[PDB]
């Protein structure tokens, strides 16, 4: 029932950044938990970061201090700024939203950190 | 265990008079209220009066300011006067005992039953 | 006395009501256990397996009897209203006191069953009444089965087949024996209530019930090895102006969120009482609930004015599980948060939209012939009989550390008043 | 999604974690009982027995016939999405309504069952199958022993045997029919699920599980003394991205108090999900949790960011028993209130002091080779995982009466600040 | 330590005190139980049976097999102090570290129990022991009765019989083996805890808590087809200086309202400590109570104070149930609140009146000869032992909804206080 | 314990209207709900109003807005004020009084629409 | 119970195309949906197609925007068509019934194997 | 681990008065439950006075009046002033601080009411 | 299992001194301490002794400042140095060893008595 959409991937210079987004439409409404997932090819999904529903953040070791997680409430929509990337980094990054016990993901969009 | 003994049934004449007693012997003690039970051929049994051992007393709808009970501790009876009998008051009369603990006894049974006139 | 038709928008449903049997008197019985059937075989036949069997008993009656020894006595020891006894030390509640009373009227039945006793001992009848009804454990299967045996078998043969025969009895004694329900003494003996008291075409619920009252060891014979119950079967008289409803809360929605109106599984209207019931301990017959006591209960005045129709009083919670209904039918139409529920009327190519204002959707046969529930068709009733700015304020938490919580922030909020008047204090 | 390694300092330990495998599906058979056995003998032997035997199955039998046929009905009565029925007048949850769609599913298959227990009248087998399968109470004991008596013994010396082996067989029944779980249907005929269904190497844990569901009774013969169940066999899927941790509080110290945060025995993350799980209904195996549907359920926001290592936010509760465990093993190490607790490093000659404002003390092979508590010295293990004034505020309790008893010091305070401002209106 | 005295004005009433016997210590002893019986005929006879037998043990044995070499492992491997072992990785509890401890201790004994074991094989004994005890499931069935039968009647006859005999101590073995109690393992095979083991007149309550004590599976033998548990016989021992006492609260009037103050059911005093007792598990003598721990717990600091005779600082609560007592006898005197039930002096014929002002009323022997409560005349007791206005202001809820609605309440107040505040710093 | 009294019944002419009224008195005391049944010959008994321990009223069909009803607390004293009355409002009414979970009947007044 | 009756498969080249058809008999009113699945040497089932009373669809990964799947309630028939078939796609193809209590019914399976090639 | 240490006991001659004093040192902390036992030789221990956690006093029959006790929160620190002393007094009077569940006994002192 | 084997008993002249020693053998790193009790005719056991295994050291009201008790780790026993005997020690005592779960293992006893004198 919910909708999400996320943009801002593609293909990035070694050391650039990006900033990645991702909006909810529909029943969601109110402040919720949005999180950010990573998978490599060939290799099993992960957690980059996520905001909790009081807005506490969370990062993984590889996203402590290159990755930056922020939420806007009003619009629904979450935000994950790569400040710094590195080779390794080129995977299918995926947003998730959850509303209540219900999880929604979206198409995962692609980053390539090109060299 | 309360046992007990009717005595008093019979026949009557319309608007006449009967007396019926009950005694009981037993674990008397204990049995919080005495009193009488009538049932009609074709309907389960009904209160006709009951008196607490404070003499407080209640009737029926039928039985009010129309019947009357009365005990006497001394020779353990229970005693039923019957004035101002109607057609309609002709079934069988039961006394009951009710301990305080809401175990209740019957007895035997009497039959009452009124000439048409 | 409740608003039916107006809970229904706040997502409470009221169930078809019942009545009430309540027990006000109860029939007193006692009932006679012999464990030690008798057999009748003159070559005295089975007696080492009796031997043995009694060395089993033991490891039951003899708790039994130890424990009703050591009891503690509240009451120590005529006229139709004279003393029942003296007041013993210690400290006695009043449950304790019905019970020692109870024990004190039996005192003139233990007196008969002391003289009752000495004709069971010689007797081989299966089921026998002097009312005080007795029954042999197995003396039915023994004179049916072991008695003719012994006839055609050698005792050995046979013999053998009585000592598992009396084996399998003490497995059930000591499942039941090992408080004690009615039920359980008439599964161990498979005999019918109507079967052991000749005492009045009743209705099961109404058996169901009888065998549902507990009864109590009144005393236990080591010699005779016998153990006699009290037995008390209930007098149901029908309470007048009594009903018993069932209240089923479904999700309401609120800003997109879902919250449910909690209430008592059971609800109860007495005159002029209004307030829930504890029915777990009842039988629900058909039409009535048989009930030991009156099983209401006062509840607090929100949800007795919510239950009154004023609705702006009733108690919200947010859901947090899947076990709170998100739909349910309701008079031959659909009552559901149409929300986080796919609603369809007249076929699924079409979705009614509820307003983010509106909690419960109402759909009727007046307006959808057909309704579909997550895509479940359903015809409506055509005999059913199923705009207003409804608003919740009395948001309550079930849960003590929520309120906990908030009860830290406004321990928070009474800290900055108190600085801020004294700070009023000190500059004024 | 956890920072376990900062819960560690306020005594909050996740376990390993496991995956969830969840029934999205249930494949369904029906499974037909038939409690009276076929004596093959041609000189009928063991009919007063099974006679006898036929009263005794009337208790249970009767009884459950009696309450399916008085059980309320919530739907009466093609295309791929037809009208299913019309619903009842009444009130119907959710749950009943889903569980009335089961029986009008059951329609198409009780038409079956009729022509099929024509067959199983006259049939000798143990289990037999035409999928739908057919177990006879005692006919494998019949046959193997009962049968070939017969031509040994006399009629009479086993036909009391046949005797004993129903009577046990009814103790069986009345223990389980007395919900109902195919476990104890597997238990009652000894016989194992893959050896009923012939339907597909599978973990102990499955079968388990397997076992665990419930089974329905969907109809009762009274004439042919069958009784048939409704089996459903879960489809298990492994949800992807799902992970249950079981969370460990240990005692926490504050100014030589003893707190501990109180936490929900199991915790889940499924994706930007976390909260916890209800895993009482669930299975636990070597590498995931079976569960018949997700047992997740929402945490209060102070919980949910506790977890996410905002230790700050974390409720703290006075330990009040020793049910809380004062030390536990982590990673290979130590993590133990050590002011309560008696830790020792190296050896019991010396005492670690842990500062009073130190909560929790975290020891690591790093620094003690041996850990003694109370002195249960052990080895640290070198494959082993395992400076900041944390102070945690939201002080919580977990008892109504405290609560209470709070809130009438604040509702007390609430008065002053009320006349202090009445003060200050009538002054100023 | 409690003044008694005063809380029966508020209608909380102490029963007569108890000791308390603690386990200490416990001896140690290994329990053995061998589910196959070895049938001494030389022809053979039973072996059928038998092989079937195990066939349906397997059902049993094979599933705590698997269990207990699945269960997790938290120690892996001398002198009076040396290390136990290495700490495994994972997280335990300091109740698992205890268990693991204990199987620790158990290393050198499994060492013996293998050697032991080759002996009971061979054996025909119902009990044996080399202290070690080993009991055969029906080995004294089989001497006794099945050992002569071979000689009279033919192996068939009894052979059969052999079969049921087995089948019924299956049905027992799994009932309780389906924790795992030693009174269970005692009623299953029929022996007292002094048969059993020959180490040490005691009373019965010893006996009954030893028999509560659990026991656990060391190992399990599926070539032998043997089970065995370590069994825990306690050392009693009287803690001095500890008293657990009995608290019954009765009904209390308020301006014709029913109060009751709610505490603990049972209460204990240890030296300077006051606090509830979790007696659920413990087990009640004529003069003690059998503890396996310390049972206290703390309390509310209301409730210690309330306790300590500061009758002004008890927790009161609305009676909502008819569960709560409204009279009570108490050292041979009545207390009760005398305007809900009818309280008559020297007779029913006049009625004791209870000004609004007073809660209970305390009648004594020196006051009225006989007390009638509900009519029920009783006699004062000659030997019995039994113009304040006190005021209670600490009135508390026992449910969530009602503290919710309260903290609403307080909630809206604050608001409004909030709202005055920044009236005043606006217009002063 | 409690004493109901009940009194305003009589004969009353079509269209006319009446206010009856029902006090307590003996250990009743603060505020309890109160209600109004009434019970036309040869009929089952129903309620005609009542008015919640809150003071939340409430009304049968036939007293929607034909009947009102209130409580004085400080007398005990519960008014049922029949505004305008029909010929087949004639029946006995009763008056019904709660405290706690005990419930309380008075001897029911008898009213006769006449016409 | 839902009878499944399956047809269609068989041999086909290569790049060709296939229609695959499941006959449905039964108390389809409970039905929710209606799809295919696929079993392949060495591997458990998984999803091909689903489709909905509704007439909502989805696919699985490999045949998003390359497989199709249909109903026709009146004639109660669900069709597969198969087109751009690889050499990989050869396996044992299912269809399945779906009910509203999650209640799944299989049919006896086809077989659809793609030459080399 | 909690040392309790007890002094101002000694020889007394009847009439007089007394001042017995008890300190807890070491892990303690706050306000906790203290009290003070006696025991005749050749008779059961009894208590003679007792602090709740919450200051609430209580005293035994014999020290309804006689005896007075306090507590010291700042000192861990608990006394028993025995205004007037009686023959029958003598006897050994022990310590006891209870800090949770746990219940320490101090090393009685002596106390004989000389005459 | 841990099997204790006791040595020194007999008799003694009172005011003499005597020495008794345990010997250990099993898991002790599970015991917690070992000590010495004393059973009296006519009455049941009490301690007498126990030591831990960081040296901490209690004894009975009797035996405090009169009697010493001491481990030797490496030769694996528990000796009991008993001095300044009076007429009324003469008892059984037993070595006894004490495990973290609280289990408890008794030696096979010895009888130590003193003259009258």
């Amino acid at each position: 029932e919910v909708q999400l959409v996320e943009s801002g991937g593609g293909l990035v210079q070694t050391g650039d950044s990006l900033r990645l987004s991702c909006a909810a439409s529909g029943s969601i409404f109110g402040e919720n938990a949005m999180a950010w997932f990573r998978q490599a090819p060939g290799k099993q999904r992960e957690l980059v970061a996520r905001v909790s529903t009081g807005g506490t953040l969370f990062y993984a070791d590889f996203a402590k201090v290159r990755f930056t997680i922020s939420r806007d409430t009003a619009k629904q929509t979450v935000y994950l700024q790569m400040s710094s990337l590195r080779p390794e980094d080129t995977a299918v990054y995926y947003c998730a939203v959850a509303v209540g016990t219900r999880n929604y993901w979206g198409q995962g969009t692609q980053v390539t950190v090109s060299s | 265990e309360v046992q007990l003994v009717e005595s008093g049934g019979g026949l009557v004449q319309p608007g006449g008079s009967l007396r019926l007693s009950c005694s009981a012997s037993g674990s008397l003690s204990t049995i919080k209220a005495l009193g009488w039970y009538r049932r009609a051929p074709g309907r389960e049994r009904e209160l006709v009066a009951s008196i607490t051992s404070a003499g407080e007393t209640n009737y029926a709808d039928s039985a009010k300011g129309r019947f009357t009970v009365s005990t006497d501790n001394a020779k353990n009876t229970v005693d039923l006067r019957m004035n101002s009998l109607k057609p309609e008051d002709t079934a069988v009369y039961y006394c009951y005992a009710e301990s305080f603990v809401l175990n209740i006894y019957w007895g035997q049974g009497t039959q009452v039953t009124v000439s048409s006139g | 006395q409740i608003d039916i038709t107006k809970l229904q928008h706040v997502g409470v449903l009221v169930n078809s009501p019942k009545g009430m049997k309540i027990s006000q008197n109860f029939e007193t019985r006692y009932l006679i256990l012999s464990l030690i059937p008798k057999i009748e075989d003159s070559n005295s036949c089975g007696d080492q397996q009796i031997k043995q069997y009694k060395r089993l008993l033991d490891r039951l009656i003899i708790p039994l009897y130890d424990g009703l020894r050591l009891q503690k006595d509240v009451i120590v020891t005529r006229f139709f209203g004279g003393v029942i006894g003296t007041i013993a030390l210690g400290v006695a509640t009043s449950a304790q006191i019905t019970a020692a009373v109870a024990l004190v009227e039996a005192k003139q039945a233990r007196s008969d069953i002391e003289k009752l006793k000495e004709a069971i001992r010689d007797t081989n009848k299966a089921v026998q009444s002097v009312l005080i009804v007795a029954i042999k454990s197995v003396q039915d299967y023994v004179n049916k089965e072991i008695v003719p045996c012994i006839a055609r078998l050698g005792c050995e043969a046979c013999g053998l087949l009585l000592g598992l025969a009396l084996d399998q009895h003490y497995s059930e004694l000591t499942n039941i024996f090992g408080g004690i329900k009615l039920q359980g003494i008439a599964s161990l003996y498979r005999t019918n209530i109507t079967e052991i008291f000749t005492t009045s075409k009743y209705d099961i619920y109404d058996l169901l019930f009888t065998e549902s009252i507990k009864v109590r060891v009144i005393d236990v014979d080591l010699n005779d090895y016998s153990i006699t119950l009290q037995v008390r079967l209930p007098l149901l008289t029908r309470l007048l102006n009594t009903q018993i409803y069932k209240v089923d809360s479904i999700s309401y929605n609120i800003q997109n969120r879902e919250w449910y109106i909690p209430l008592p599984s059971h609800i109860m209207t007495k005159g002029a009482f209004l307030g829930g019931a504890d029915v777990k301990e009842c039988i629900e017959a058909f039409s009535s609930y048989i009930c030991p006591s009156d099983p209401g209960f006062v509840l607090n005045h929100e949800m007795e004015s919510c239950l009154s129709g004023n609705i702006s009083q009733c108690p919200r919670t947010t859901v947090t599980s899947d076990i709170v209904p998100r739909y349910a039918f309701v008079n031959g139409g659909v009552v559901a948060n149409c929300i986080t529920t796919t609603c369809t009327c007249n076929g699924i190519g079409n979705r009614i939209n509820q307003p983010p204002d509106q909690g419960v959707k109402i759909i009727t046969h007046k307006e959808c012939n057909t309704i579909g529930i997550n895509g479940m068709l359903f015809n409506t009733n055509k005999e059913g009989t199923l705009p207003d700015d409804i608003t919740l304020n009395n948001s309550v938490a079930l849960n003590p550390i929520d309120i906990s919580i908030e009860l830290n922030k406004a321990k928070s909020d009474l800290e900055e008043s108190k600085e801020w008047i004294r700070r009023s204090n000190q500059k004024l």
